[PDB]
């Protein structure tokens, strides 16, 4: 895991690095 | 809410993993 405020893409990367491929749900961003 | 708190701060590792399902 990293540091800094996570608001933005950092939150998704944080969740991916901490929870993994399961843990959160992201809608298709287009 | 928790999203607001994790955003506007240095979100702690356990506050972050609390989101994991």
């Amino acid at each position: 895991f990293v540091n800094q405020h996570l608001c933005g893409s950092h939150l998704v990367e944080a969740l991916y690095l901490v929870c993994g491929e399961r843990g959160f749900f992201v809608t298709p961003a287009t | 809410g928790i999203v607001e708190q994790c955003c506007t701060s240095i979100c702690s590792l356990y506050q972050l993993e609390n989101y994991c399902n």
